[PDB]
RNA sequence: GAACAGCCUCUAGUUGAUAGAAUAAUGUAGAUAAGGGAAGUCGGCAAAAUAGAUCCGUAACUUCGGGAUAAGGAUUGGCU
RNA sequence: UCUUAAGGUAGCCAAAUGCCUCGUCAUCUAAUUAGUGACGCGCAUGAAUGGAUUAACGAGAUUCCCACUGUCCCUAUCUAC
RNA sequence: CAGUCAAGCGUUCAUAGCGACAUUGCUUUUUGAUUCUUCGAUGUCGGCUCUUCCUAUCAUACCGAAGCAGAAUUCGGUAAGCGUUGGAUUGUUCACCCACUAAUAGGGAACGUGAGCUGGGUUUAGACCGUCGUGAGACAGGUUAGUUUUACCCUACUGAUGAAUGUUACCGCAAUAGUAAUUGAACUUAGUACGAGAGGAACAGUUCAUUCGGAUAAUUGGUUUUUGCGGCUGUCUGAUCAGGCAUUGCCGCGAAGCUACCAUCCGCUGGAUUAUGGCUGAACGCCUCUAAGUCAGAAUCCAUGCUAGAACGCGGUGAUUUC
């Protein structure tokens, strides 16, 4: 996302196409966050902006207190449940899609994760890491 | 009118025509740029491709977020018995081009090398170089006359080699012959080391090294006739499409009124001639001691081969090149191994590679353990173990 | 490199080779390969599954090691 | 099995449809598919999901007769 | 005041009927010439040329939601002919 | 769409950027005008798909000019090499919004493309409404339902054989034809150059990543007639054991093969140039990148590479038929 991108990421198997529904991992009162664009992504015909592990995205509230609703938001995806091949040769997945929701720098709206973060995203985005428990 | 929306088309132009390679076995193109100052090498090695497995490595590479950790990578396995060269031939420069002179082999041909000049070799006479060895069998009768035409004439030498089919597990018993351009020294110098090398085996540790780039040159892996989905990779038409739905919808405008070359159209797929490049050489290892596939970690003693052998190829109890990645043609396939074109470092190239640990599981399923020794270990005492 | 065990089939897993779960409770489970993958996602008993390390333990079988 | 449903069999009848050769592309018919879940398309078109039976529970509205199998849930084998 | 025989009453409406028009406001969405609700100087609605409403019913025509899925991202594989 | 002149606008400072009055053109992506071809039929809108071409260049390469300070920007030159998206609404071309992006540039190819698809709309017959008609009926007014036929011929294209330079075999050459890679981000440079301060760039570098292409199946995922193993229902084989049948009976694994940016690997460097900036140097005793000569220089061109190999283009080499 610019200056509060932490580096850059290996490329991780997309699995959240555009409106794919994630949890939402934050306590910021939302409950699920609707994809509907993928920062960074490509230009190919007819192909859809497919998010992945640790990517930032463009993001509505379906479900969820009235003031997250009806708006757009930035939001960082923390679990992808789509397996992804690591450079040490492991395929690992989750349970489930999940994210956050941020702002355009890349601060969380939240103050904590519920559940697990992938190490990339950590990697990649040092307050999600801080406001994790448990990174994977 | 115009496309509503643009897009990339689809496959390359510059790889068609889509046919069938003139040969199973394919040429080096073109051999690197001659340099008169290094001395006489082979320039290019044949191999034949064994299988693929995994090696597991610490990655070096100074400045990457994730550097001095280990990584799994995919190598491809081809077995390289020695070639056997024999024969040596010279090439003129002139305005058509690099025109050959003349060939000379040596005393003693092989009966496989004898078997690929043939085609039906058990329903024959066996006659094949007893006149060019009564023109030879002597000291100075009519070769080292074509020796100074080489010399004084053919400013290119590419000497004439044949591959150890007996050596290999195939079932073949036909050896591939092909040529090598020696790029060192002078002409004189290069038909002195093929003289030298005349009717001897050249080693593939000898020609290449660890930590080089290389490319493969094979003919990929036939699967006959295709249409235009999988073979171009056009986009397949809707469920309710009339009469097919695997095909290119419009293949031309009305005018011209011609089917245009550059429309993907169904065909062969596959088997084609492909020269890829900048493979790196993981390990050049030797089939005359165990512990092929051990490393200065593992330390285990274990040959490349995996438990049952490769699938569909056997045992590589010869000499063996792990190259990084995937190379064109599939198993029991003739490679050609050749010195890169062109130097360069890019922090990729220069990068010496130290092995850990080569995967020597079974490939015939999801084989869970190396060696033998270690499933019996794991298992403990059979039914049928007494 | 290390080697691992199945969460399921308490199987030495080698790099590349096998799969990595994350469940909702953060516990990872390291499967060989598909079939144990499968079988966890049955949700089938490993003391139960006869070919599996923890059922040969549980049945005091192969006690010679 | 609720059943002149579907499936297997007894009596009776037939074994009739030009054949042979491991089958390329594209078809016709039948099917699966990781992650997403209509982003496809004029349009959820076609497929999928649901489904029997026994219990629990069942809204607005209503012409009080319906809606209603509303919606939703739970069990179902074998043996003694 | 002109004017007819009377000058559209009760109702309903951008309705399958509204040209302008993708009418205006609200809602539905991130975004809606779609849908619904509301407003009517209604080109050119309207009372057995029947008006308005209406439970139940419909292989009738539109909108949204849940579930579900190869419709699609993005295609791949199998069988029979 | 583009020129010419310049009254003016640009805080005094006509043409940095615009530019009135006028005037000169070009363009066949608009709509008119015409009726030349077609009424013993050239299948009619839109969309999907796919290829190529144009440049009047949106982005990317290299530059020139600013009211260019830096950072964004604006004008222009070479330049079509390479890209130009995902969606809500609408049958829609066109639109208008949401976004992403380097950009979401404009067009042609019988208003490209229906024996390629679809049939949403127009565009028969059924039906409803409003207006107009006494009526039958009319309405580029609205609404609903409404058969989309044939390639096996010739050519074109995609692949595949193949007679005939004595035969046969091996190893080659390379005319010609094609060609390909593309774009962005992050770290350092650097909170530096610049700036009153706000703000705030380029790197020779390093790591990744969209987009495209060629392969490959070590691993992961997908597929199951391996009908390979096991389980289950109904029925039949007297019971067992073992099986048949149920369009492959159903379910769980399931090797091998195939396959996925759903997996992995790989995708080269030299010369000559355009614009442009220069050297020497006159015409024109000075000046001048130009007249002669000449230096550097673009995603450009041609080669190095890569694909095919002329089936009437070739070379070398092995052997060449006792009754």
């Amino acid at each position: 996302s610019g200056n509060g991108a932490q580096g850059t990421k290996f490329r991780i198997s997309l699995g959240l196409p555009v409106g794919a529904i994630m949890n939402c991992a934050d306590n910021s009162g939302a409950r699920n966050l609707y994809i509907i664009a993928v920062k960074g992504s490509g230009s190919r015909l007819n192909r859809l902006p497919a998010a992945s592990l640790g990517d930032m995205v463009m993001a509505t509230v379906k479900k969820g207190k009235p003031e997250l609703r009806k708006k757009v938001m930035p939001a960082i995806v923390v679990r992808q449940a789509k397996s992804w091949r690591r450079r040490d040769g492991v395929f690992l997945y989750f349970e489930d899609n999940a994210g956050v929701i941020a702002n355009p720098k890349g601060e969380m709206k939240g103050s904590a994760i519920t559940g697990p973060v992938g190490k990339e995203c950590a990697d990649l985005w040092p307050r999600v890491a801080s406001n994790s428990g448990v990174v994977v | 009118s115009h496309r509503k929306y643009e897009a990339p088309r689809h496959g390359h132009l510059g790889f068609l025509p889509r046919k069938r390679a003139a040969s199973i076995r394919a040429r080096v193109k073109a051999f690197p740029k001659d340099d008169r100052s290094k001395p006489v090498a082979l320039t290019s090695f044949l191999g034949y491709k064994a299988g693929m497995t995994t090696i597991v490595r610490d990655l070096d590479r100074p400045g990457s977020k994730f550097h001095k950790r280990e990584v799994v990578e995919a190598v491809t396995v081809v077995d390289t018995p020695p070639v056997v060269v024999v024969g040596v031939v010279g090439y003129v420069e002139t305005p058509r081009g690099l025109r050959s002179l003349t060939t000379v082999w040596a005393e003693h041909l092989s009966d496989e090398v004898k078997r690929r000049f043939y085609k039906n070799w058990y329903k024959s006479k066996k006659k094949a170089f007893t006149k060019y060895s009564a023109k030879y069998a002597q000291d100075g009768a009519g070769i080292e006359r074509e020796l100074a035409r080489i010399k004084k004439y053919a400013s290119v030498v590419r000497v004439l080699v044949h591959t150890q089919i007996r050596k290999t597990p195939l079932a073949q018993k036909k050896a591939h012959l092909a040529e090598i351009q020696l790029n060192g020294g002078s002409i004189s110098e290069k038909v002195d080391w093929a003289r030298e090398h005349f009717e001897k085996t050249v080693a593939v540790d000898s020609v290449f090294e660890q930590n080089e780039m290389i490319d493969a040159i094979a003919v990929t892996k036939g699967h006959g006739f295709e249409g235009v989905t999988h073979r171009w990779g056009t986009k397949k038409l809707p469920r309710k499409t009339h009469r097919g739905l695997r095909k290119v919808a419009c293949i031309g405008a009305w005018h011209p009124a011609h089917v245009m070359w550059s429309v993907a159209r169904a065909g062969q797929r596959g088997y084609h001639s492909r020269t890829s490049i900048n493979h790196k050489i993981y390990r050049v290892g030797k089939g005359d001691d165990e512990a092929n596939g051990a490393t200065s970690f593992d330390r285990t003693k274990k040959t490349i081969t995996p438990m049952g052998g490769f699938v569909h190829y056997g045992e590589i109890k010869n000499d063996f090149i792990m190259v990084k990645g995937c190379i064109p043609g599939n198993r029991k396939r003739i490679v050609t191994l050749r010195k890169s074109l062109y130097t360069n470092t890019s922090r990729k190239a220069l990068e010496e590679v130290s092995l850990k640990w080569i995967d020597t599981a079974s490939k015939f399923g999801k084989g869970r353990f190396q060696t033998p020794a270690e499933k019996h270990a794991f298992m403990g005492t059979l039914k049928k173990d007494l | 490199m290390k080697v691992e065990i199945d969460s399921f089939s308490g199987a030495k897993i080698y790099p590349g080779r096998g799969t990595l779960f994350v469940r909702g409770d953060s516990k990872i489970f390291r499967f060989q390969n598909s079939k144990s993958a499968s079988l966890f996602k049955q949700r089938k008993n490993p003391r139960r599954i006869a070919w599996t390390v923890l059922f040969r333990k549980h049945h005091k079988k192969g006690i010679t090691e």
